[PDB]
């Protein structure tokens, strides 16, 4: 319970959150840019034309990533629940 | 006399459950329920029953020592409770003095303008109780707030993913709740929780 | 058990009311996660330590005039509770205005249902900054301050003054000041991204911030929020000291003006 | 009493609060926080503490007059709950009557159909409160509209400077969010608000 | 018989506030703040207080009549619920039959398979209350719908003006809060409301 | 027996309230106010009271039978054990059987693994209640589904129109509420609802 | 003595209901109401009654055994609960042991460090109750997570259809509350739920 | 209760909705298209130039149509809420 | 509550709202056309070149028209809120 | 409760969701693209001009799909609720 431990808690939390969320968001941005380039250059653009592929991409990437995105949480929540009696002491 | 009698209906049992345990376990479960979305577990029966069962478990040796030492001669009712209290307070005190942090003892010994004590058993009960309860609050919150963080991370990840697509007008608290159930039963999360709360308590 | 002693038990009720007031108004320190019969248990325990050694001998006369006296205590308790919570409101406000700059802020429109933006970030910074109290002392400093007010502003005829309530009411005040001071680097970095996405529109108007913006700025707002965690550790030390100086100053100012 | 007493006690804190002030303050704080996007303050704690401290400060002289002219003389002699209630109502009456619009009194005298009234304080206590509350609601919404103006100007100029260059798609709701805070604290805004709500109250 | 007694208490105030008034007032207020964007008023204090004062004044004639009929011989507490029901109801009955659509009672007499229907007491107590509340809800929703129109006007004007300039991405629902507020305080729009809810009520 | 009395005051009201009616009604109102956007009725005060009154009118024959066949002879206080409970349940049995789906009693006769059950009075208490409740909830969800359709029509229409002109910015849930009140006071939608919940109930 | 009497009066009504059933059922229903948008069915009234009735149906055989083995000798009052509680504990002991996980018994024995366990009644009650309740919670959350999936499918397919053709602003929690009532009376889901919770319970 | 009657309900509701919202968006589309054609051949176009006639058109069309649109709903909601006591069984 | 009175209310409110929003969008369209035509005859256009005049024109027209635009609303709102106790009965 | 069984439930639900959602948004995307390609080559391009066809297309497609899109849910929810008593142990 030293203010180094309390800040290490947060520094681990945000790193796990980034590791989880960054693949999905990066696929979303990649699909967005790939279609937005095709959006111009043959100028045609209504408004979206791209939210549908931005759903296809996430729906694919979640199944492809799958297991280890689970394993991260499984490991870290377990270590948390195991170290709880030593955080106090 | 509707006032004086009826206030002691909850006063005395609550104080008797403030002495030993059941003050931190309620708080841990209540923080759990503050996370994990909506109530999803009715306090009126479920959390109270659970947190009373676990306390009757954890305090089994204490009640055993009381039962042998004071309860059994109280069947004779030898003396009005003087040693019944004392020889029952000493297991209670020894159990209490083990969990009271140091700062709280010194502080509440200052606030009473007490004299220097030679023995821990010399610490009067009116000085011990509030220090114990304060220490228990400040450890119950130290466990509870350390429980949240994964739940809040799931919340943040779900919210960011939803807003990444264009779904502004969805209450991501409603899509969170199932994932915060699978990641609770999937890591056996309840057994870890109760084993921790029952181990870290006495140690 | 007759009413003989109940009127002697009526001696503790005023400090009891003051301490229950200080407890009820500082929830993030002692909040609704606690059962109301434990949050009230602390009171009668604490006063039993405090009630003796006080020269407090008062009487609830017929059609009690000391009901007016009940006005006094609830104020001082409130004066401590509703004051101590600026150390949390500052970090909550620093947290909110960050998340509101990436994706969370589309509750700008007419009142939706629940907030749904608070639970993202401002519920974590309020939690960390709630663990940092418990490492130094949560109520111990506060209960000592209130023990002192039991000596300075005891009980009675001259209830309270003014011009100090105005002091701590103009005080925050510093809520938004500290709110900036924390998040200034994150906000400054994110403004540059928000304007950088702009200069793309002049090149091709199809970049439709719903297509590019949020998937980009969300990852960066998580990155920077990870890289700026340790800075919260020495900063919270100020937010505690400044407000404790505030409290001690005003609590010492009030009685000499009586 | 058995029934009416407890219900009356529960209703009391709303009665005392509405009668005097604190119904004009909280609305201004709410409107303030409604400017600058989301709440940006925990209502149930902060914007109630501040809004109660201001009210007690503003109403201290009234309570001083009440104390001096009622409690100290009613003590030990010379008044029995009749002249005390009177000499305590009169300052609070003079406090309200200064704030009520002139029309609202006429309206609530017409619909309640009160007879020939001669004294302003002679207006019964029941007729005072609702007209007061309505008048204060009007004044509070007035103050709130006066508050909203500079933030509107900020948003308009920022949106224009955006579209002056070609930023059609970019939602200026984000860019203009930090500027509000920067120019609300850089000019020390909060002190101006308590200043105005203190001066414009009695004037 | 302790069972039924306390069971009656937990509801009795709630039903009492159903028998007379304060329903349509509170519903109109609730539908008021649904316009003007956010709540913007603390229902805990202001709206309930206003709704209580208004209903007190509106009922003052029939309330004082009930006082004279029952509470004055109730100085002796004459008869427990024999004519206090009658001399409480005949005022209540006239009060609701002045307010109840004649067709609602026709429907609630059809389903009851009624026979002789000559006097108000020939319309049993169990028949009035539901018909009364249905009529009250219809009136309150009429008033509420009539309220919304100028605010719709303002919102559509602002939205169309923004979309005309090429302001495609500014949230006009957030710009139009001070304009509603000012154009509602200008017309003295709070006198008219508590005057209409007091004139249209008795009739 | 002091114990069972407070446990009765806790549970028995909720039991008797589920045993007759008032379960199908409340779900309907609760699903209704889920349409129309905001609450639009203070459930603590209005909807609960109305739903209690509707039932107090609907169960007039059952309550009359119960009174005349139990409590008028209970002035004698003949027996409070056998015919107090047994004879009093004879009307309830019919009132619940008449509205109980057939497939349900089959399922809960099958699970309990009973032998020959021919008589509905030979159907013990415990097989009746849960089947009745499941049936009621099914029919209430049916009515609630049929309700929502015109409101969905209106909201989809308005949203489509708004998107047609390019008005992405506008929150269509704010324009569609006054129309949701117009279409609900114009067809007298409030008389028909209570008429339906009163006619279809007994059948 | 009378002190612990009212102490038990405050708790025991919750202790007993925890001991048998009613802790998986309520939690499953509460996790249901969190799906289907808004808390439609009111927890204060309906779910408590439904869950209590269903638990009575399931516990009828255990209640029959308890009756014939305790109350019939309690008619005589053979001994002062010395075997009425004892013999009455056997059916509850075996009943819990049937559904009690085997790993939870192991863990909670390890936390107490008990030696060789051979017989069923070699399991002390203070080892059952906590392990029993944690097992019931595991099961309840398993059922609750399994219930959600189709509601998630509906919500996400609706939300992904809306934002496919503009309409980014319609709050899909309005279009998806009907569909969750078509799907839920169309498949008769109110019979499948209660059937499964009644069947899987005994095992 | 069968998926057949629920499909009948759907065929009714969707047809009512189409008849209700046809003229509004029809005239919207028509005015918009005819203007946007004029925005070529004399190419002049800043951004919108066309939202104003889309307002005038719907403004005229609501006033013209008016009562019969409302009569539709008053009739069909009546039929719905009158058949309500038989959908039970 | 006849569906005729709830058509009279709408027919009044629509015309009042049109009276309000008329000059604003009229001058908006006027200025828009006037500028966009001059995007020929030294045709050169960057993207818009025409937002600022649309702003100064509305800023002029608001203060020019002003008080009577306020008066329309101030009158008819008073009329509505004074006629409330008659629509009920 | 191994993360393999939860993965099986997940992959089943995602296949059901794909089957439910394919035709609706597929037709949406198809008609949107088909119109957008017409926005060039006759450069006329108002703002959307295609939100209406994307409505009529879904109106047609839901009618055509109809029964089996509902039968999928009816069957899968049935098997789910029937297998529930066998997931506990």
């Amino acid at each position: 319970m030293t203010p180094e431990s309390v800040m290490m808690m947060g520094t681990e939390a945000m790193k796990v959150a980034l590791a989880l969320a960054a693949p999905l968001l990066l696929v979303a941005l990649i699909t967005g840019l790939i279609i937005s380039i095709l959006q111009a250059a043959t100028q045609i653009n209504e408004m979206t034309l791209s939210f549908i592929p931005k759903i296809v991409a996430v729906f694919i990437a979640i199944i492809v990533a799958g297991p280890w995105m689970l394993n991260l949480l499984l490991d870290y929540v377990r270590t948390l629940f195991s170290n709880l009696p030593y955080i106090i002491g | 006399q509707t006032l004086v009698f009826i206030t002691s209906l909850t006063f005395l049992p609550a104080i008797l459950l403030m002495m030993t345990s059941f003050t931190r376990i309620i708080i841990v479960f209540g923080l759990l329920r503050n996370a994990l979305g909506t109530p999803s577990a009715p306090p009126n029966q479920v959390l109270l029953g659970l947190a009373l069962f676990l306390t009757f478990f954890i305090m089994s040796p204490v009640i055993d020592k009381i039962y042998v030492d004071a309860y059994q001669p109280f069947s004779e009712q030898k003396i009005s409770m003087q040693e019944a209290l004392d020889k029952g307070a000493q297991p209670l005190r020894a159990f209490m003095l083990r969990q009271t942090r140091e700062a709280d003892l010194a502080l509440f010994a200052r606030l009473a303008n007490s004299g220097p004590l030679q023995g821990p058993e010399a610490v009067p009960m009116r000085i011990l109780l509030p220090a114990y309860v304060t220490s228990e609050l400040k450890t119950a919150f130290q466990i509870g707030f350390t429980i949240f963080i994964p739940f809040l991370i799931i919340d943040l990840v779900i919210a960011s993913v939803l807003m990444a697509l264009g779904m502004m007008m969805v209450p991501p608290a409603t899509i969170a709740l199932p994932f915060k159930l699978m990641l609770f039963v999937l890591v056996d999360g309840w057994q870890l929780l109760v084993g921790s709360l029952a181990q870290s308590f006495y140690s | 058990t007759s009413e003989q002693w109940l009127y002697w038990l009526h001696l503790y009720f005023w400090p009891l009311l003051r301490v229950l007031a200080l407890i009820s108004t500082a929830p993030i320190l002692s909040e609704r996660a606690i059962p109301k019969r434990v949050k009230l248990g602390l009171g009668i325990m604490i006063t039993l330590v405090i009630a003796p050694s006080l020269p407090a001998n008062d009487t609830p006369l017929f059609s009690i005039a000391a009901l007016w006296l009940a006005m006094q205590q609830i104020l001082i308790g409130i004066a401590l509770g509703f004051t101590m919570q600026f150390a949390f409101a500052a970090v909550r406000t620093a947290g909110e205005f960050i998340g509101l700059q990436m994706g969370l802020s589309f509750a700008t429109f007419v009142d939706p249902g629940s907030h749904l933006n608070m639970p993202v970030l401002a519920r974590i910074m309020d939690m960390l900054a709630m663990l940092l109290f418990l490492t130094f002392n949560g109520h111990l400093w506060l209960i000592s301050l209130l023990v002192d007010t039991f000596h300075t502003l005891p009980i009675g005829s001259n209830p309270v003054n003014s011009n100090a309530f105005m002091a701590l009411a103009r005080a925050g005040g510093l809520i938004f000041l500290n709110g900036l001071m924390l998040a200034l680097p994150v906000i400054t970095l994110l403004l540059t991204l928000n304007l950088a996405l702009g200069l793309l529109n002049r090149m091709a108007p199809q970049l439709s911030i719903f297509v590019i913006g949020f998937p980009l700025t969300l990852t960066v707002g998580i990155m920077l929020m990870a890289a700026l965690m340790p800075l919260i550790a020495p900063f919270c030390e100020h937010l505690f000291s400044e407000i404790f100086n505030l409290l001690a100053d005003i609590v010492s100012e009030m009685p000499i003006n009586n």
